């Protein structure tokens, strides 16, 4: 079987560069050549406990083109978690007999690793846990480096905004690390610079990165331009100076960068990308958001069958 | 010597000051009808002043033990048979921690459901690195232990 | 036909023992031999008024199973009735006229039974009605005790907890007064006791049952313990004095059980049932909520197809 | 004596076996300087087994004797000086506890507001029933909590 | 100067047989012959935490009527205790730098005792503090039982209602049982039964008490029926099945009561008395709170001038 058959896809931290580029390779097979019965006969719960948009429609639409069924919930409301009182626990427990993997967001770090637990045989794909990881997102985000870039080496990357609750940026960054020669700019609010815990990594493996106020220190000199989201629900009130973008592009800030630059953002957006920007040729993000189809099936392909062949 | 040799059992030496009583709870080692001779606040050679506790016909067990180098890296646990010492060492750093301790993420998912605290375990040389297996986050062992 | 083709299922009072054999029967045969395209065609709604993670999951993962595709919803609050004053039987009404099934919990009891009179030839399956019934999760339940037992006959059954309130117990306690020689124990506050209707019935067919105060007391006799949740929901704050439950199983609890002895629980569980009891040989609540898939598939099949052959 | 004799200090004797930790974590005696010696599960003549706790160049008034009759109703308090035995006492029930309890009723003011926790102290039946100043309910000694 | 100058007012245990005597004996002076004066000059602060009619517009106007000046709230929302934080302790040692008396009512037990703590010689008045204490209650109680029934010693009392949270019989118990031959009768649900401090205190003095589960039962020998309003807002959810009134006293329920039998209510009622009985001659809790105005002028008097009044 393939070396994802069967794995749950908690954290970045797990897989290995080999790994990363098997999804890549995959979904640029699948783009070109759907597989629309490839996961008939297989019922895939999507179990979704905080808002989402992107992350939940692409991972449905995704099962449906591969000819799976869905269940699950997008509020947890009117589960039986949110009415009678029931543990995460027994909800992975009863759900994990019913269905042949389990797609799910929870508003706390480590709901994605607890369910690995209580899920039995039954895979789990984390969408996002807390301001923790969100290991989908960096796949659809790989996908879309290298398709413009051509390469997922000796890039230069500016990272922006919340990078301390980005769960976006910390599956990013340590994906990126796994390959060579690529240079960080992070540029993020004190109170939300990225996590030392990455910083931590970066250094371990010999991987240049600096801190920067600016965009403009660092536009000439881009590849890829990430923007984040302030996560306004996850900061403590202690950090509210924070919650309007301190870094806002604009297309007049884009006269300095390189030609095939591109401007990527998990999405949403606030504020932090005018609509301007939107028509310009470094605006990437809808095709970005468009990719997450094409990586979310070669991951679901991969956990689900032993063997693809193209 | 204020408190004397014992013939079988565990004594736990070189315990830092104001540690031993900790020790004493965390452990429950109380809990139990084994004679139980503490000395807190004693002189030492290496230490200037120590806690030590002895426990009849009973040894530690382990990773309580390991539990042992967080509290106090520098103590020696003395295995004891037939009044002598023939087991002698200081514990040694584990790789994981589990049960004891409690994420200071407070939006760890390890508060509000029923599973055992886990943390991988490593020295960044001005102190040690606890990483929650769940959050994924990395505390100083100085802020784990608010427990 | 089938005896259950195009019928409703709404309480157990309707239905033989040869009507629940029947389900039986049919839901081992799928289990042991999936049927994925009997129910091709069909379109199902899955309504629910109220929470539910096991019912509504399992129901609807039952019905992708056997190829049906579904419709519906798990809150009220955006249907026209949650928001622009639309009753229940106009609600019906409409809904019967895109369907070929539906599948309907609801807070008030008699709603499924109400639903029934303006639904004309489409079926209605009650998977809940306020404390009234719960026909769904009793053959789940059947099904069960059959599996582990080797039987529904000659069984020692004790249920415990909130019996005034649990459709769980009233439809389970009435469909094993339909087979020969079964022995109850009740074991619940007096505020909550097993209503009198029920007793009467055991009563006019000549069914042992008897109360007890405390598990330790039926312990070492008992085939199935069947334990419940407190239903606060349904609690009049008059009854606010046994929220809590006044029952709590614990592994240590265990140690006089016949060998053979399960614990059942419908789920969600709050506290009555401990944590240490999951790894204990007789806990067999997830297990149970399992075998929701085979049941269900079942009813679906004997109610939307004339026959089946195997 | 496996816990040897102190020059000068308060030697707690007759502990009952059990109560010796427990004494230790109420009272906070651990919370000091001075060199503490501590004997769990000895053997006694007169109780069969007992808790010592030696505390040196440390003095315990009436009061705080007093204290003690809630956990070792017969206890014996000696003051030691110069290796001498210079007084003897026996823990008579205290007219109140004040500071190391919590009052068990969640409506009294005492939780929310900078006072210090005070109880009455009543033989009632067998047993021991603490009234709280504040909120004037009564309990048994049993359910009522240390901080 | 007189026993009760400057003196607290927390609690009748804090008081003997004498200091009530005194207050009645000064009421009835100031009854008959009013001083208008007496407290001119005076500040007193009216500092309530919680709802009150009687206890806060007698104790006004009882100042008023001694040409005092009042100063205070009805409600601490709008203190710095409400808003900004401020605890009970510093709001008690800031008025106590401004007023003669403090009079205070407080929705926790033990709050009065608090404040003289930090009130310096500040007289503190208890108007009731949550479950535990109402000695001005207590006074009027004593008052009126005086004033009808000619005595305070070899009566026969009963109490109804709830018992367990009603600060009003705690307090009259503990004044009654220091003066000689009197009876209890106590008419509870067990939920809210007397406290047991109550009863161990009666036995000690070689008190008669007892249960009943109904007025009729000693209708014919009390010569003061003491009805109680249930304190909802003090229950715990738990005790819900009790916040309707279980005994409710009605005008035919009167056929057999003595010629000489009173029947009083602290007030508020709901259910427990029926209007029917308003116009009966035992109905005298009306008279009762009137009486308020000459036991609260009595106590402002002891409290804050030296010499006894003649
Ligand atoms: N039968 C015994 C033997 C030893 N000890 C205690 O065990 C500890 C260590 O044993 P030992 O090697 O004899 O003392 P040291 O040589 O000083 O060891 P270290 O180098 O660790 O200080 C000492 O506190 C000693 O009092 C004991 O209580 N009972
Ligand atoms: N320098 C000293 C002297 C006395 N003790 C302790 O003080 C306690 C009681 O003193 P002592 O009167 O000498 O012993 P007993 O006669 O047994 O007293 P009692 O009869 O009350 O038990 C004993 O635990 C003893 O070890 C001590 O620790 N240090
Ligand atoms: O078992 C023991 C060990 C030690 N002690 C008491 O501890 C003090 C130290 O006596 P030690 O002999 O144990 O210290 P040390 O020379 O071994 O030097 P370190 O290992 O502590 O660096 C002495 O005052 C002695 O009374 C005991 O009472 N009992
Ligand atoms: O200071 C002490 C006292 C006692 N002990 C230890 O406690 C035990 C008793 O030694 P003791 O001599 O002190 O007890 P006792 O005969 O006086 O009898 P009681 O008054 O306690 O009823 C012995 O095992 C002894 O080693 C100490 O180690 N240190
Ligand atoms: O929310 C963000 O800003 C980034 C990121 N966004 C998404 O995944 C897109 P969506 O929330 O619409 O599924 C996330 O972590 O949820
Ligand atoms: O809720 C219960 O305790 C028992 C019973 N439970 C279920 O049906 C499981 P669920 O509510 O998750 O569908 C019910 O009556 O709804
Ligand atoms: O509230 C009661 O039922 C009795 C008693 N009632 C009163 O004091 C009358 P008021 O609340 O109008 O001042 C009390 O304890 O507050
Ligand atoms: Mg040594
Ligand atoms: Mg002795
Ligand atoms: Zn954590
Ligand atoms: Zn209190």
């Amino acid at each position: 079987a393939n070396p994802l058959y069967q794995k749950h896809i908690i954290s970045i931290n797990d897989l290995s560069r080999d790994d990363l580029n098997l999804v890549l390779a995959t979904a640029a097979k699948l783009k070109a050549n759907p597989q629309p019965e490839l996961l008939k006969h297989k019922v895939i719960a999507s179990c979704f406990f905080e808002a989402s948009t992107r992350t939940r429609l692409s991972f449905e639409t995704s099962m449906h083109r591969l000819g799976a069924s869905v269940v699950g919930f997008s509020d947890s409301a009117n589960t039986s978690l949110g009415k009678k009182g029931e543990t995460l626990a027994d909800t992975i427990s009863v759900i994990s007999t019913y269905v042949d993997a389990i797609v799910m967001r929870h508003p706390q770090e480590g709901a994605a690793r607890l369910a690995t637990e209580f899920s039995g045989n039954v895979p789990v794909l984390n969408a996002g846990d807390g301001s923790n990881q969100h290991p989908t997102q960096t796949l659809l985000d790989l996908f879309t480096i290298q398709e413009t870039q051509g390469r997922l080496d000796n890039l230069h990357v500016a990272m922006v905004g919340d990078l301390k609750y980005g769960r976006t940026v910390h599956s990013l960054t340590q994906a990126l690390a796994k390959f060579d020669g690529n240079r960080f700019y992070f540029i993020a609010p004190d109170a939300l610079a990225m996590p030392q815990y990455i910083l931590d990594m970066l250094d371990e493996k010999g991987i240049a990165w600096s801190l920067h106020s600016s965009i403009e220190e660092v536009m000439a000199e881009v590849d890829i331009l990430y923007m984040t989201r302030v996560q306004k629900e996850r900061l403590d009130p202690s950090e509210y100076a924070n919650v309007k973008a301190q870094f806002v592009l604009r297309a007049s800030d884009l006269h300095n960068a390189k030609a095939n630059m591109k401007v990527l953002h998990p999405l949403p957006r606030v504020d932090e990308i005018a609509t301007d920007v939107d028509k310009t040729p470094h605006a990437w993000y809808f095709q970005q958001a468009g990719n997450g189809i094409f990586a979310r099936q070669a991951l679901l392909a991969l956990v689900l069958n032993r063997d693809l062949v193209l | 010597l204020q408190v004397e040799a014992i013939k079988r059992g565990t004594v736990i030496d070189h315990i830092p000051a104001q540690i031993g009583f900790k020790l004493l709870s965390l452990f429950k080692l109380t809990e139990t009808d084994q004679r139980i001779t503490i000395g807190l606040n004693l002189p030492s050679g290496e230490m200037g002043r120590k806690d030590l506790i002895k426990i009849e016909n009973t040894f530690l067990s382990e990773d309580q033990v390991d539990q042992l180098a967080l509290y106090a890296p520098q103590a020696t646990v003395n295995r004891i048979d037939n009044y002598e010492v023939v087991g002698k060492s200081r514990p040694s750093l584990p790789e994981r921690i589990d049960n004891v301790l409690v994420c200071p993420n407070s939006n760890c998912i390890s508060h509000a459901e029923p599973v055992s605290s886990s943390f991988a375990v490593r020295k960044r040389a001005n102190d040690i690195a606890l990483k929650c297996k769940y959050c994924e986050k990395e505390f100083s062992h100085n802020v784990v232990l608010a427990n």
